[PDB]
RNA sequence: ACGGCUUUUCCGGAGUGUAAAAAGCUCCGGGAAUAAGGGCUGGGCAAGGCCGGUGGCAGCCGCCGCGGUAAUACCGGCGGCCCGAGUGGUGGCCACUAUUAUUGGGCCUAAAGCGGCCGUAGCCGGGCCCGUAAGUCCCUGGCGAAAUCCCACGGCUCAACCGUGGG
């Protein structure tokens, strides 16, 4: 059955991007969704994107510009301190500031390079470079 | 050679002052002891009979050595503040 | 557990015949005329230790990484072995050669103290040269900057006169 | 420089080019070696490199990486072949790998070289490792992969002055490509040294495939083909 | 085959079970851990054995080799048992005589045990009688007492 | 200066050393060129040109 | 082979050193005098296609493999290579090894999906709103002896070692 509505909407776009598509759906929308769409278009990785109300869940039409080279889901949601981003950088990330790693804080879901500039931990739960 | 007087400290406790001096000697072997007490004391106008020398050390690669003295204002005193090893080295008495 | 145990000071390579590696380390035992292999090697881990330093401080944040940032800077140059106005990336650059210019044994050789280098390893164990006032017999000793000029003839050695016979012929080159 | 300049133009002069690319390099419509890329040409005359890129042909930019004898079995005994891995490139950004068969040693030694020629690639340079981040191109500018039969190669950027950090037969490739520090993992059998060598070259090549921003290439210092100071 | 499992976060104490029951597949940790070379070895943990020689043998050579490997039937001190042990060198044999006392360590093949053309024979003589064997074999020395 | 890496007018992606793409001149109007990668040939993706509109293989 | 030089080390002395001695250190007289070994030499793996013996015998061989009268591989001579006051042999642990795999492995044909299915504990679990604050993140009080580890400066000729500060 269906456990993790992020995961599929992740693995979905790096799918589509493979083979060119212009757009995409995903299915089961959610706030969190919404939100990782959010930190995704500030940093140039989709384009516009918008929800679509049918009586269930909603769904997240989204453009695609051809500007990702991977993105993914990280399961288990490990807790990370303020001073430690380094350490999961290089596991994810090919590069010294190369690509983002997607956190949620008690202040929201941000990029980890404005939590770092915050001084605050959290949640990892995606990257995208 | 030629010494350096570098500090002199009273120490009024026990009873003496405490001198500590370099000897500076290129060419030339470790000074003895009696050679250093003799311009110690002309040196410094001092009774020879209460001056002790506790050491003269010579370095690895080096043209002078460092020495430490004490001079005692009374002989008593320093018959009894003093071990008797040092005296007995110093020529001040004589080993039985 | 178990209490201290005394640790050697340089690391040996990791296979002990490879071709490239044996020619470039005997060009550099001829040139500087070192007694063994593991003299050359001991160099070598001075070498690395310093850049093992600055690969962790490049990638440091926070408060004693600046102050030790500075040390080693302030260090290296002390030694002589940068500018007075180098920056951190500097030091990787640093090659093994630098290191070995640095020897009393190569520095007695470059002020013209002695002939050749065999006659600066011999002048130095047999206690003719004095280092701002005082005799070391190490030709490995590493000179610091601040003392290089105050290098001569010990005061107390035949060569300390411009008349001796084996002084003369030194002079000669 | 001065010996291979006139090499190119004793070539140049010397040469009736049999293909249209030919053509255009022999009548000068074609002055560098980044114009015979990023269009879709045939390359198949061998004078092309040797025109554009003369210094290939120096014995310290060619590399025979290895040589083997293969056998077919008949009624009257076995036919011997010989097998030849060679690669040559310029030490600054371009690089190109080749097989060569022959009767004996020479013949197939030949052949490697001249394949190898027409192979040609460039390639992307920088700077991209955490503990070193100088902006020169001594390094990859971000983690790479190739990989051919078993065998999986992944290459990683390193510090300024580190080395290659990778089996010879990796090494001697990537100093070819003008390439001086880099970490590696490796996967699957690296004894087979075709298969190896062919990973470490997919891996140089897959540089191009990687999306970057103009910031990037500010930040790691990234170059295309040569450095050109 | 599926994902591997278990990847939860609170899954913990099973994925330690997982590792520690397929450890035990695993023969060099089983048999350290069970002290199982200790069980069965002759020498008892040690590097090398005294034991007196009870007479001499020859070895042939497996295939396809051809040739005669001299060696020695050793009663070990320490606990009574017998072993077989080869005798290297050219010539090597006539240094040796009934109810001399040897030393013994092991030959050095793969897996701490035989090596080459001969196995079955899992150790080699070092002294005789005190004397380096080595040292006999060249010269240099005499065997003591005739 | 250096040189400027040409782009496949269909998705816009860097053209690589030796893939099998191609690029002609605008067939309805002459005035552009286009691109096109070897992933959107083979994939028959849809073109427009820049200037004059006119879309399609 | 000639001509010259030096004295770390060596031999004999004076001083200093020491509880007393001995080492050590400063000086004086003599003199190149008093001082190189162990392993290896077919491939892996740096180094001989030379000579004399032996002749599937003797022997070598971590592994692959040599030796059957014209042996670059055994024994020896002469050469050569590596390391060097050390250099080889045997046994153990880590690495090699992603051959224990969280990071990070496999299960059609190579070792490996229970003959099939139902279900208990456990693990994993769809979207929105309000509350809580156990997990989680940030700040700050009290703790986790010294020695051991890293850095700078200072004392033994430098170092090893030892001290003062920072971690
Ligand atoms: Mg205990
Ligand atoms: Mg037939
Ligand atoms: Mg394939
Ligand atoms: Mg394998
Ligand atoms: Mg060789
Ligand atoms: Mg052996
Ligand atoms: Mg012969
Ligand atoms: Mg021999
Ligand atoms: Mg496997
Ligand atoms: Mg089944
Ligand atoms: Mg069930
Ligand atoms: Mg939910
Ligand atoms: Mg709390
Ligand atoms: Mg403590
Ligand atoms: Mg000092
Ligand atoms: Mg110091
Ligand atoms: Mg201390
Ligand atoms: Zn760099
Ligand atoms: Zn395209
Ligand atoms: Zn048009």
């Amino acid at each position: 059955t269906l456990l993790d509505p992020l995961a599929n909407a992740l693995s979905h776009i790096t799918n589509s991007e493979r083979v060119g598509k212009r757009e995409v759906y995903i299915k089961p929308a959610s706030k969190l969704i919404g939100e990782v769409l959010r930190v995704m278009q500030k940093y140039g990785y989709i384009g516009e994107f918008e929800f679509i109300d049918d009586g269930r869940a909603g769904v997240y039409r989204v453009q695609l510009l051809g500007k990702i080279n991977k993105a993914g889901a990280i399961k288990p949601r490990f807790p990370v301190k303020a001073r430690d981003y380094e350490r999961w950088e290089k596991r994810f990330l090919p590069a010294f500031e190369f690509g983002i790693l997607i956190v949620s804080t008690s202040q929201g879901v941000m990029s980890h390079k404005e939590a770092r500039e915050k001084g605050i931990g959290g949640r990892l739960i995606a990257y995208v470079y | 050679m030629e010494i350096k007087i570098t500090e002199v400290k009273e120490n009024k406790l026990i009873g003496r002052k405490e001198i500590y001096f370099e000897i500076y000697h290129p060419g030339e072997p470790t000074p003895s002891r009696k050679d250093v007490k003799g311009k110690l004391v002309a040196m410094l106008d001092l009774n020879p009979e209460t001056t002790v020398i506790q050491y003269i050390r010579s370095y690895f690669g080096s043209y002078k050595s460092k020495g430490y003295a004490k001079y005692y204002y009374d002989k008593d005193r320093m018959l009894y503040i003093e071990p008797e090893y040092i005296l007995i080295r110093d020529g001040i008495i004589e080993k039985k | 557990g178990d209490p201290k145990r005394q640790r050697k000071k340089y690391e040996t390579p990791p296979h002990p015949w490879i071709k490239e590696r044996l020619d470039r380390e005997r060009v550099l035992m001829d040139k500087y005329e070192l007694k063994n292999k593991k003299e050359l090697w001991k160099h070598e881990t001075q070498l690395k230790n310093f850049r093992r330093r600055a690969r962790r401080l490049l990638a440091a944040r926070g408060k004693q990484a600046e102050i030790e940032r500075e040390q080693l800077l302030a260090r290296l140059k002390r030694l002589g072995l940068l500018p007075e106005d180098a920056v951190l990336d500097d030091v990787l650059s640093l090659t093994i050669e630098d290191i070995l210019e640095r020897r009393l044994q190569t520095i007695v050789y470059k002020k013209g103290l002695a002939r050749t280098m065999r006659q600066a390893r011999q002048l130095i164990v047999h206690g003719h040269i004095e280092v701002n006032g005082q005799i070391i017999r190490s030709p490995s000793y590493l000179v610091l900057k601040e003392e290089e000029d105050t290098i001569t003839y010990a005061r107390t050695s035949p060569f300390a006169n411009p008349q001796h016979p084996e002084r003369m012929m030194i002079e000669k080159a | 420089s001065q010996e291979w300049k006139e090499y190119a133009k004793r070539v140049l002069d010397e040469w009736q080019p049999k293909t249209k690319l030919g053509m255009l390099v022999k009548e000068g419509q074609i002055t560098d070696i980044h114009e015979i890329f990023r269009k879709g040409y045939q390359i198949k005359e061998p004078e092309i490199i040797d025109v554009l890129l003369p210094e290939v042909n120096a014995r310290e930019n060619q590399e025979i990486l290895d040589i083997a004898l293969t056998v077919r079995m008949t009624d009257s005994g076995r036919r011997v072949r010989f097998r030849v891995l060679a690669a040559v490139g310029n030490r600054d950004g371009y690089v190109g790998l080749g097989i060569g068969h022959g009767r004996e040693v020479g013949i197939a030694i030949r052949k490697a070289i001249n394949y190898a020629k027409l192979n040609i690639i460039e390639i992307k340079r920088g700077c991209g490792s955490w503990e070193c981040r100088c902006r020169r191109p001594h390094s990859v500018p971000f983690t790479v992969e190739g990989k051919e039969g078993s065998v999986r190669v992944k290459l990683i950027p390193g510090p300024r002055g580190l080395g290659l950090v990778i089996g010879d037969v990796g090494k001697k490739i990537l100093r070819l490509a003008g390439i001086q520090d880099v970490w590696s993992q490796t996967l699957g059998e690296t004894r087979t040294t075709v298969n190896f060598a062919k990973a470490v070259f997919n891996a140089l090549y897959n540089t191009n495939k990687v999306v970057v921003t103009p910031e990037m290439i500010e930040r790691y210092g990234i170059v295309v083909g040569r450095a050109m100071p | 085959p599926g994902k591997k499992a278990p990847n939860g976060e609170f899954a913990g104490r099973k994925l330690k079970l997982k590792r520690k029951k397929f450890r035990w597949s695993d023969i060099r940790y089983k048999r350290r851990v069970l002290r199982l070379k200790e069980k069965s070895d002759p020498l008892e943990g040690a590097p090398q054995a005294r034991g007196i020689v009870l007479e001499k043998i020859a070895v042939e050579a497996k295939q396809p080799n051809s040739g005669m490997r001299k060696a020695v039937r050793v009663q070990l001190i320490k606990n009574g048992k017998v072993v077989t042990a080869f005798c290297p060198g050219d010539g090597a044999i006539k240094f040796i005589d009934e109810h001399d006392e040897v030393i013994i360590e092991g030959i050095g093949g793969p897996k701490g045990g035989s090596m080459g053309d001969i196995p079955g024979i899992r150790y080699k003589v070092v002294k005789v009688n005190r004397v380096s064997l080595k040292e006999l074999v060249k010269g240099r020395k005499e065997k003591p007492r005739r | 200066l250096k040189f400027e890496i040409p782009v496949c007018t269909s998705c816009g992606r860097e053209i690589t050393p030796r893939e099998h793409a191609t690029h002609f001149v605008c067939p309805n109007c002459g005035e552009a060129i286009i691109w096109r990668c070897e992933t959107c040939r083979l994939l028959a993706k849809p073109y427009k040109c820049p200037k004059c509109g006119w879309e399609g293989p």
